[PDB]
C-alpha cells in the first residue's frame, strides 16, 4: 500500500496473508486474500498461475505482521486451489483474475470466528456502489516503488471508485480495462495498492454492510497519475464463485 | 519474477 495507514487485523478480520514455501525451507509472502466463508479464501489467479501447486502455500488468518506471530492467529494449508480457467494476462491487464483457496488446519479444521477473524460479505448480483464511493484496500504490499522488502505491519488505505467511462480514457487505460474490472484511485494520486497487495480485498460499505467489491488485480505502476488500481469485479463472478465453493 | 507492478507477484520470469 502506497501511503495510507498502518493497521491491525481486528480492523480487517477477513484479511488473509498468503505465503509460499520454497525448496530449502524459506517461506516468502505471495499475495493477499479475503475470507468469504470459514473454509474459503478468495484471491487472484495471477498470484498462483506460475506455481499452481497447492502444497506450496500457507495461509494465515488473524495476522497483523508479516514475519512475526500475532495473538489469535491461525495457520492453514490449502486443501483445494481453484484458478479461473479463462485467466489470461496482457501487457497490463489481467483477465478473470480470481481464485479460491479452500483452507484447512493440520487438524482438518476450517476458520473459527473471533475478534480477529471474520468472513466478509459477497456482493449481490450486479450490485456495485456508485462511482465516487470511497472503499478500502488492505495488504502487505510495497510502500514505495523503490522498496525491495515488504512492510512488517499490515496497511490499509481509502480510495475512490472510478467509472468505466473515466478509466477507459486514452490517458488512463483505454479499452484495456473492461466491464468485469473496477478502477479505484486517490484523486491526488497519493495512495494506492502496489505489488504484493494483489489478491487482497477492495471493501465497500454497501447498504450498511461491509462488502467485498473488488480483488486487487493490476495497474500501471503504483499511485501514478492517471493510472488507477484495477480490481476484479466480484459481482460479476458470483456464478463462478457459487459453483466452485 | 517481474517487479513491474500488480500482476507480477510469484511469477517465473526467465
Amino acid at each position: 500500500i502506497i501511503g495510507g495507514e498502518f493497521t491491525t487485523i481486528e480492523n480487517q478480520p477477513w484479511f488473509a496473508a498468503i505465503y509460499r514455501r520454497h525448496r530449502g525451507g524459506s517461506v516468502t509472502y505471495v499475495c493477499g486474500g479475503s475470507l468469504i466463508s470459514p473454509c474459503w479464501v478468495i484471491s487472484a489467479t495471477h498470484c498462483f498461475i506460475d506455481y499452481p501447486k497447492k502444497e506450496d502455500y500457507i495461509v494465515y488468518l488473524g495476522r497483523s505482521r508479516l514475519n512475526s506471530n500475532t495473538q489469535g492467529e491461525m495457520k492453514f494449508e490449502v486443501e483445494n486451489l481453484i484458478l479461473h480457467k479463462d485467466y489470461s494476462a496482457d501487457t497490463l491487464a489481467h483477465h478473470n483474475d480470481i481464485a479460491l483457496l479452500k483452507i484447512r488446519s493440520k487438524e482438518g479444521r476450517c476458520a473459527q470466528p473471533s475478534r480477529t477473524i471474520q468472513t466478509i460479505a459477497l456482493p449481490s448480483m450486479y450490485n456495485d456502489p456508485q462511482f465516487g464511493t470511497s472503499c478500502e484496500i488492505t495488504g502487505f504490499g510495497k510502500e514505495q516503488s523503490t522498496d525491495y522488502l515488504y512492510p512488517e505491519q499490515l496497511k490499509m488505505t481509502v480510495v475512490k471508485l472510478i467509472s468505466h467511462r473515466e478509466c477507459q480514457q486514452p490517458h488512463y487505460y483505454g479499452s484495456e480495462v473492461t466491464t468485469k474490472m473496477l478502477c479505484a484511485a486517490d484523486p491526488q494520486w497519493k495512495t494506492d495498492s502496489c505489488q504484493g497487495d494483489s489478491g487482497g480485498p477492495l471493501v465497500c460499505s454497501l447498504q450498511g454492510r461491509m462488502t467485498l467489491t473488488g480483488i486487487v488485480s493490476w495497474g500501471r505502476g503504483c499511485a501514478l497519475k492517471d493510472k488507477p488500481g484495477v480490481y476484479t469485479r466480484v459481482s460479476h463472478f458470483l456464478p463462478w464463485i457459487r459453483s466452485h465453493t | 519474477g517481474x517487479a513491474l507492478g500488480r500482476g507480477c507477484e510469484n511469477h517465473r520470469c526467465l
